[PDB]
């Protein structure tokens, strides 16, 4: 892990000692490289796991997770060059800095193999992306934004402290390995009730939950393009990640504790979906829909099944790769015509005809096409879910049919229709945000072809 | 009022530069940026990384189980053995509670 | 800072240094009334050193290579915009008399510490103490606004007590008909365009507030044209000056070394004129200001501190 | 002796309730902070005298001496109140709320 | 639900509640005298505290 | 288009010294920049003294006011 | 000159040589059970002297 | 003041913690206590405003009632045992007295009301000097006496001083308040882990001090005593914003900073000795705290407030006014958590 | 001359630079010798 951790920890000097005339192609290059090498821990032709290290490891669930962070470094430096342009020097490479540390900080938590150096990494990604959002975002609202999302994060994460010291103080060492194999039953007092929801929260308030998920929708909006990639595509998954983790040592009472989040998860998915159907903003739908989806994969996760948490991984790891591509579409819109407003642009097929056939591609991702990954998430969940008990069906099936009808009405909203004449500043294309929609649907695509690398630690 | 400056507008930036390619402003940067993203990112990452996964051999142990499963099928069924034996453990070496 | 307490005990006494021509000399007149002629002649005979009048581009002149920076630099404020259009609705007029202030503290700062470190006298040209009677003039003239002039009397309130008042306190009396004639002869088109009823207001804020101020605490010499134009009455009065009075008799060595460190410590002296009282006429904002201050680190030899600017000539910079 | 110590007792209490329980005078205030002081030298020279601890002895003088000083600093700081505002009112020191 | 009640619910309840707290403990008048006063609220109270625990 | 940058007003909304104004402190002002507060000047009250007449050294006849600061 | 303007193409290599000589370390660090797990419990070829580096 | 008296004044109040922690007698840790007080009045007051004036006053009225409370404790113990020292038998009540006089002499709530407004109205220097070397003497005494001590009042008195720290500090926007407040919750913080292990409570008084002291330094900069006075630094001091950040987020106790293992390793020994209720509530109120230096945060890093024209008068101006021990001190208070076992014992 | 006053720092403190080289020299010779006397010392008392 160390071949990864290292030459993204020399991005830094290469991003501070570059030429402000060379810096965005050398880091850029550099990622792509650092991407590269990092795809060399899908090479598992053993049941055993990669433990690298004492203190890092490989997994088939973390392994998809360190590979997607380090694809979306270069398409967050790809995605975040053209609005700086007219910023200073130093700005762009602390800004540049900012997505290094953020890289570099996931790469570290999902490869961790001890709980509280995973949640100090946990604190480490949520301090550089709150520097972010409140810098570079755009609106007023981005420090309410921030303080929303860096506050609700902490109160989740204070219980998660004191539970990790908590079950170190019992068993001894806190090391994942250990806990999974001297894992002890317990006895469903309330001391362990307690313990349940201290250890739980902080993942469910990051995914999140229903009822908490009020900072999600404004962090993502008043974010800049790159914060909203790094959100809606990691961090979500990191709180999923650690509840995939965290839940081993949790039998068996989490069997009738789960009850109140699968309905919450179930309710909540129907509410966002039909949010989604009356929204006016377009990255308010996103993130609605990026709501919509981790309550799904909190369904799963609690449910506890093999294909749930199959379905839990692949759905991680399209709806990460689908979210990102939609809110670089909506930012390419947004960098045109300078507004978030959903019904503002309506016509954009005519001018902007391989734009809308990437529109269309990820709609078609988000609202589950076969034969794309998405689907098999999804379908695996409600399988899953369906065996957990056979009513979940209709609101599998309410949920369904919203996100098919807010996916179409985005498509049919944002590029069918008349053109708005008015907006005379309508650049063409830029080759860049192309590429950008490029390397976002062509993994899906490969994923498609082979879903066996994220079925994850079940299957 | 308060000496805050203008809204500044922006501009065509084909209009001095047609061959545009979103990445820089001046052209000779804007295109070894290009040149660069499609190299490291398509060429070298999405066609060598593919290739790579691709042939990783024998992934979580896929075909080796299947030439095991082969095996063991064609020995128990060539010795009239269960094909699965309802217990996965041995009865003889698990010893119960007397109560 | 080279000098300190250590430099205090090992001996740099002011009191050591000085002697009796370590004066602070201030002359202070109208608009265009024989006074940056007296004051050169003043100090040339008597020597010492002559600071003329704190213009907008005196901080700009002091710093750097010397040369008068952009007008956005320095001040954004032009005196002959104020002269054109005294009741123009940006605030031209109240930030320009703010930075006049402000240059005026910084040259009297730059006095007080060449006074306290060489042992020489200043003759200076219409010092901080003499600033409010534009203030008010502006203000009666209803060119500014009271929350201006409030602003201007906190600033005033905060700076000014921290110093020593000058030693002799010149002034020049000279009518408003006189004065305007020699506006008229000296031809500049935007002083032309001055009105007497604000002549009138500096010449009544003189004689009301400024000449018993300084005469409770300092030497007064008003003279006329006639006994001025002639620069050596005045010396002469200068040198059978009888200094018995004001804060200055009072001074000791250390009171002097901590006025010598604090006129030593520039910022320390700009400090309360840069108070976060937000009013329209001052305050600037993150665009226009991020945009002045990048331009003005990006001017030659203004990027790093002086003596580590490569692009002018200084070296040995990896050695310091 | 532990009748005229519980004495004592009460009144170094007194003395504390009446520094802890202000009226308009510093100069009562110091005067009661000084009336402590005179308790514990008195309970610390009855103690030394009945366990005839006269190494222990010194350690009264320096109560005197430290106590002493910390009434002459209370006095400079009264001059310094009654030079800001003419009176040693603790209702005139007030203005450090804000 | 979510621009209503959650928000009603749980952020600006709580924001609302930590001013309310934060202001009438910051209430003060700056006068010594309360704050003796209270100071000798407090050793009254740590006596009391002291000879129930025992 | 461009970022937002706070304004007068939300620079003005930290100046108060409260932060969080009530009835109970909403008569609060800021502290000064320098902490040296305007006092309303205090009248000097000297003591005034009736030296004589009837005095051995006001020669019998003398009624010398006396304003004495100490 | 190309060594003086293009020396900062180095550092990400150089950190990439510098990790694998690190995970080497860590490999040579972690050796307490080698050939000793029972399930590759296996005897030493006479042109070997460990299973792996 | 002339240097003989700076001597005078600066050895006296270096020498009184240094007579507190070396005494063995609880006399001789009185009168180094006496020391730092009557030393530490006169550069309070040395600005002569009425401010200063106040708030001299005000910290020596408490500071003598507190001294005077220790005296009767010592006495009162010089009467039962016989000795200068609370060895294992001296009353609970004499232990008690001590624990809350040392409390007041601290500063730490509900004893608390003075030191805001002791830190508002004196220089930016000497609230540092205040806040960081006055606590050391009076954390000495309790340090000598940790085994004897009441944890039910300790407790009592750190998850008050930890309330109203965070509150205040929420409430305040003079800076000198802010940080009084700060100095209030880390003290409680220390109280807190003080009966379990004293080593932990050293170690939380030296990341205080170091975190403290430049964050005083950088307010000594530019004599910014105002959210809007370090608001406008980006025009002032560009450069000094993100160690600002840093060090404040260090102050919030945010992992990866070295000022988050203060109060984890805290609350590590007190879920060890079973206090879960009191280790929640006080990192619940350390996000409190955390949230007013985030606000300020967003004040003086993260947007740019509006600025003056004489700043570019101040701009056109030099100055040589930070030191070399600043950034020593900010950059081992922000990237030191890696050797949390080396900073632990 | 660029600046019109002369900057502090326009040549080099000399005894501050040899000070500081020599201390850095002095400090890193004094630090390899106490740890190669530090090994002799951990291999003598251990045996190897
Ligand atoms: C994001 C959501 C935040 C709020 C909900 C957080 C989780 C709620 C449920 C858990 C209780 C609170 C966290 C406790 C963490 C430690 C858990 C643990 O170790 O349990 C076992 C322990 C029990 O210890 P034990 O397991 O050793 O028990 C011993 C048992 N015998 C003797 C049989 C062996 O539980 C506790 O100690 C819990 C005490 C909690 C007291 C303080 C609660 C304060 C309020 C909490 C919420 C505050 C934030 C929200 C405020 C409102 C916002 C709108
Ligand atoms: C939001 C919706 C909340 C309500 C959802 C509907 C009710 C769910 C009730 C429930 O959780 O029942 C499960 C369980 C039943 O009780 P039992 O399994 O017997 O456990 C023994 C307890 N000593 O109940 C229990 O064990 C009792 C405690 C359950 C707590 C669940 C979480 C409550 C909300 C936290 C936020
Ligand atoms: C792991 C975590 C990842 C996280 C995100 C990572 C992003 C960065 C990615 C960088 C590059 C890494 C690519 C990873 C996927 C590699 C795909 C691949 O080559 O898979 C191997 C597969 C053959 O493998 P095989 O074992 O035969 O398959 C299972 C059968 N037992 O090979 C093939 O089958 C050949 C594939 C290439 C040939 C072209 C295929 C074109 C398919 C067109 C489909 C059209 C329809 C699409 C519909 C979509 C609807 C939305
Ligand atoms: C016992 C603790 C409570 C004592 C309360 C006494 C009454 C009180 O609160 O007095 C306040 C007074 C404030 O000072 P002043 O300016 O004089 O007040 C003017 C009134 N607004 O305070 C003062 O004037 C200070 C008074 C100090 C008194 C010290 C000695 C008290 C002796 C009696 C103690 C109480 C005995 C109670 C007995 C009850 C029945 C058994
Ligand atoms: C279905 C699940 C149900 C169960 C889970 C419920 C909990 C979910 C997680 C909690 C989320 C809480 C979110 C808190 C942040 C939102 C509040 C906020 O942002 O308030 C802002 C406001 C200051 O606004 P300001 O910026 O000054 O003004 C606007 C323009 N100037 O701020 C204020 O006015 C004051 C802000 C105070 C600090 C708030 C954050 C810290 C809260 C500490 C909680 C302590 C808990 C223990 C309390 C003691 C014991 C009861
Ligand atoms: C065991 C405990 C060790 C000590 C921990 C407590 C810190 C004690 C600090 C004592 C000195 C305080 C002091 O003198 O403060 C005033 C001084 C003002 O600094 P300034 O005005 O910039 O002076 C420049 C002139 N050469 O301020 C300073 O010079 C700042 C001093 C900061 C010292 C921090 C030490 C951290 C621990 C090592
Ligand atoms: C844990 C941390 C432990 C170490 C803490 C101290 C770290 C080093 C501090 C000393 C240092 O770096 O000194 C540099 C300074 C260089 O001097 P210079 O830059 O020329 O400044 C003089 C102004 N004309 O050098 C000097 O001023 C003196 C040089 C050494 C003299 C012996
Ligand atoms: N409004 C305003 N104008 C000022 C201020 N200080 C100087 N001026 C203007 C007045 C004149 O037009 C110009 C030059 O000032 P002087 O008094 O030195 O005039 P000048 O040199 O023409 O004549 P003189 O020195 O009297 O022989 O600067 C100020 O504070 N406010
Ligand atoms: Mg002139």
């Amino acid at each position: 892990m160390l071949k990864i951790i290292l030459p993204s920890l020399m991005l830094l000097p290469l991003t501070w000692l570059s030429s402000p005339k060379k810096t965005w192609t050398n880091v850029t290059s550099y990622s792509f490289l650092i991407s590269l090498t990092s795809l060399t821990l899908l090479w598992q032709t053993d049941e055993n796991y990669k433990n690298f290290s004492n203190m890092f490891s490989s997994d088939p669930l973390s392994t998809p997770l360190i590979i997607l962070t380090a694809w979306l470094l270069p398409l967050m430096l790809m995605a975040s060059q053209n609005h700086l342009k007219k910023d200073n020097n130093v700005l762009q490479k602390l800004y540049i800095s900012m997505l290094i540390s953020l890289q570099i900080l996931l790469i570290m938590t999902f490869s961790a193999t001890e709980l509280i150096m995973f949640y100090i990494l946990f604190e480490a990604t949520l301090i550089p992306t709150l520097i972010i959002i409140t810098r570079w975002g755009n609106q007023t609202e981005r420090l309410n934004a921030g303080i929303y999302f860096l506050f609700y994060t902490l109160i989740g994460s204070i219980p998660l402290l004191i539970a990790l010291i908590l079950i170190q103080n019992h068993v001894g060492t806190l090391n994942l390995m250990i806990l999974s194999f001297t894992t002890h039953t317990l006895d469903a007092s309330w001391s362990n009730n307690l313990l349940w929801l201290a250890c739980m929260m902080a993942f469910l308030i990051k995914m999140p939950l229903y009822g908490v998920h009020l900072w999600l929708p404004k962090a993502h909006v008043e974010a800049p393009i790159a914060g909203s990639m790094i959100l809606a595509a990691i961090l979500l998954k990191l709180g999923s990640y650690g509840m995939i983790r965290i839940s081993i040592i949790l039998d068996p009472l989490t069997k009738y504790m789960a009850y109140p989040f699968i309905l919450l998860s179930l309710w909540g998915m129907i509410m966002t979906s039909s949010i989604c159907l009356r929204q006016t903003d377009l990255k308010s739908l996103i993130a609605y829909s990026s709501v919509s989806h981790m309550a799904l994969v909190i369904a799963s996760i609690m449910i506890q099944t093999p294909w749930s948490f199959m379905g839990a991984t692949m759905l991680m790891i399209a709806h990460g790769l689908t979210s990102s591509l939609l809110f670089c579409l909506a930012n390419s819109n947004y960098e045109r015509i300078h507004s978030r407003t959903m019904i503002m642009a309506r016509g954009l097929q005519m001018v902007f005809p391989l734009m809308a056939t990437w529109w269309l591609m990820a709609s078609l991702a988000n609202l589950a096409l076969p034969p794309s990954i998405n689907l098999m998430g999804e379908l695996f969940i409600t399988m899953s879910l369906f065996s957990w008990s056979n009513f979940t069906i209709i609101l599998m099936g309410i949920n369904i049919i919203i996100t098919g009808m807010y996916s179409m009405y985005m498509i049919i909203t944002t590029q069918r229709g008349k053109l708005t004449n008015h907006m005379i500043n309508l650049q063409p294309s830029h080759t860049r945000e192309l590429t950008l929609m490029a390397l976002h649907m062509i993994p899906l695509i490969l994923l498609t072809t082979s879903p066996k690398l994220i079925t994850g630690l079940t299957m | 009022q308060w000496q805050e400056d203008p809204e500044p507008e922006d501009e065509n930036v084909y209009a001095k530069n047609p061959d545009f390619h979103g990445y820089d402003s001046d052209p000779v940067v804007d295109v070894w940026n290009m040149r660069a993203v499609f190299f490291f990112g398509f060429s070298i990452v999405l066609v060598f990384g593919t290739t790579f996964v691709a042939y990783v051999p024998d992934y979580r142990m896929q075909e080796w189980a299947r030439r095991e499963a082969e095996r063991l099928v064609k020995y128990r069924e060539v010795n009239g053995l269960p094909i699965m034996e309802s217990n996965y453990f041995d009865p003889s070496k698990i010893q119960l509670p007397e109560d | 800072l080279r000098y300190g307490l250590l430099a205090a005990i090992l001996g740099d006494k002011t009191t050591k240094k000085l002697h009796e021509y370590s004066r602070v000399i201030t002359v202070d007149g109208n608009i265009c009334s024989g006074k940056n002629k007296l004051a050169k002649e003043i100090a040339q005979q008597l020597g010492m050193k002559h600071y003329p009048e704190a213009g907008i581009q005196y901080s700009s002149t002091t710093t750097g290579d010397g040369r008068p920076l952009d007008i956005e630099f320095s001040g954004s404020c032009s005196l002959e915009k104020f002269y054109d259009d005294p009741k123009s609705n940006d605030g031209n007029s109240y930030r320009l008399q703010s930075w006049l202030y402000a240059s005026r503290l910084l040259q009297y700062a730059d006095a007080l510490e060449h006074l306290l470190s060489t042992g020489q006298g200043v003759v200076l040209e219409r010092s901080i103490y003499s600033d409010f009677v534009f203030l008010e003039a502006m203000y009666n003239q209803g060119y500014i606004r009271k929350q201006c002039v409030d602003h201007y009397n906190e600033i005033k309130r905060l700076t000014l007590p921290e110093y020593l008042p000058p030693h002799a306190v010149i002034y020049i009396d000279v009518p408003v008909p006189e004065v305007q004639s020699r506006i008229q002869k000296k031809g500049d088109p935007h002083e032309m365009k001055v009105t007497s009823a604000y002549l009138q207001d500096i010449e009544n804020a003189y004689k009301k507030t400024f000449l018993p101020k300084m005469s409770e605490m300092c030497e007064v010499l008003v003279y006329d044209s006639w006994e001025a134009e002639d620069p050596t009455k005045v010396v002469e009065d200068i040198e059978y000056l009888k200094y018995n009075k004001g804060p200055w008799l009072k001074q000791d060595d250390w009171t002097f070394h901590y006025l010598r460190m604090l006129v030593q410590d520039k910022t320390e002296v700009l400090n309360y004129t840069t108070i976060p009282v937000y009013l329209p006429e001052i305050t600037i904002g993150a665009h226009q200001g991020s945009r002045i201050y990048n331009s003005f680190r990006e001017l030659p030899g203004r990027k790093y501190a002086p003596g580590y600017n490569a692009e002018v000539g200084d070296k040995w910079i990896w050695l310091k | 002796m532990p009748s005229t110590f519980f004495n004592l007792t009460m009144a170094f209490s007194l003395s504390l309730l009446g520094t802890l329980m202000f009226r308009s005078h510093l100069m009562s205030t110091l005067l009661c902070l000084e009336g402590m002081v005179l308790s514990l030298f008195i309970m610390t020279s009855v103690t030394s005298l009945n366990s005839n601890s006269m190494s222990s002895m010194p350690i009264p003088i320096t109560i005197l001496v430290f106590a002493a000083c910390e009434a002459a600093v209370g006095l400079a700081l009264l001059v310094k109140v009654s030079n800001t505002y003419g009176t040693d009112y603790v209702q005139n020191l007030n203005l450090l709320q804000c | 639900l979510d621009l209503i009640w959650l928000e009603k619910t749980i952020p600006k309840s709580t924001s609302t509640l930590h001013t309310n707290m934060t202001t009438l403990t910051t209430n003060q008048k700056g006068l010594i005298k309360l704050y003796f006063m209270s100071f000798l609220i407090n050793i009254i109270l740590i006596i009391i505290l002291y000879s129930i625990n025992l | 288009a461009r970022q937002w940058q706070p304004d007068i007003e939300w620079a003005e909304q930290f100046s108060g010294a409260v932060m969080y104004p009530s009835k109970e402190t909403a008569h609060w002002k800021p502290p000064p920049w320098n902490d040296v507060d305007i006092l309303k000047e205090k009248a000097v009250t000297n003591m005034t003294l009736n030296f004589g007449p009837q005095h051995p050294a006001a020669h019998g006849v003398l009624r010398l006011v006396l304003e004495l600061s100490g | 000159q190309l060594l003086r303007e293009h020396w900062v193409h180095i550092l990400v290599p150089a950190g990439f040589v510098f990790g694998c000589y690190l995970d080497r370390k860590d490999d040579e660090k972690l050796t307490a059970f080698r050939n000793k797990s029972m399930l590759f419990q296996r005897e030493l070829r006479p042109n070997e002297e460990v299973t792996w580096k | 003041m002339n240097p003989i008296t700076l001597a005078i004044i600066y050895f006296t109040i270096f020498l009184g913690p240094v007579i507190t922690m070396s005494s063995t007698n609880l006399m001789l840790m009185w009168v180094g206590l006496e020391f730092s007080l009557l030393a530490i009045i006169p550069m309070l007051i040395n600005k002569k405003n009425p401010r200063s004036t106040e708030a001299a006053t005000k910290y020596f009225v408490t500071q003598a009632t507190a001294s005077m409370i220790i005296l009767l404790a010592i006495v009162l113990n010089y009467k039962q045992l016989g000795t200068w020292m609370f060895q294992q038998q001296t009353n609970g009540l004499i232990l008690n007295m001590t624990l809350m006089a040392l409390s007041m002499k601290l500063g730490l709530a509900p004893f608390h009301f003075w030191l805001p407004e002791v830190t508002q109205g004196i220089p930016l220097h000497m609230g540092l000097i205040l806040l960081t070397w006055q606590k050391i003497a009076p954390l000495s005494i309790l340090i000598q006496i940790y085994p004897l001590l009441n944890s039910t009042i300790i407790l009592m008195l750190a998850i008050t001083s930890i309330f109203m720290g965070a509150w205040g500090g929420l409430n305040q926007t003079q800076m000198r308040k802010i940080m009084a407040y700060s100095s209030i919750a880390h003290m409680g913080w220390m109280l807190a882990i003080l009966p379990y292990n004293p080593s932990l409570t050293l170690l939380n008084l030296m990341i205080y001090i170091i975190l403290t002291a430049p964050m005083f330094m950088a307010l000594m900069l530019n004599n910014s005593m105002t959210i809007n006075s370090i608001s406008l630094l980006w025009n002032k001091t560009p450069a000094m914003l993100t160690m600002i950040s840093l060090m404040l987020l260090s102050l919030g106790g945010l992992p990866p900073l070295t000022g988050f293992l203060p109060k984890w390793i805290i609350i590590t020994e007190l879920m060890k000795n079973n206090c879960l209720i009191m280790a929640t509530l006080m990192a619940m109120m350390a996000l409190l705290n955390l949230f007013f230096y985030t606000r300020l945060i967003y004040s003086t890093s993260l947007t740019m407030f509006p600025t003056n024209n004489n700043s570019k008068m101040m701009t056109h101006q030099t100055k040589t006014k930070p030191n070399l021990m600043f950034s020593t001190l900010a950059i081992m208070s922000t990237m030191t958590l890696p050797l949390a076992p080396q900073l632990i014992t | 001359k660029f600046y019109v006053r002369e900057p502090v720092n326009a040549k080099p403190n000399w005894l501050a630079v040899g000070l500081s080289v020599g201390a850095s020299v002095f400090m890193w010779i004094y630090l390899i010798q106490t740890h190669n006397e530090d090994v002799l010392e951990y291999k003598r008392r251990n045996g190897l």
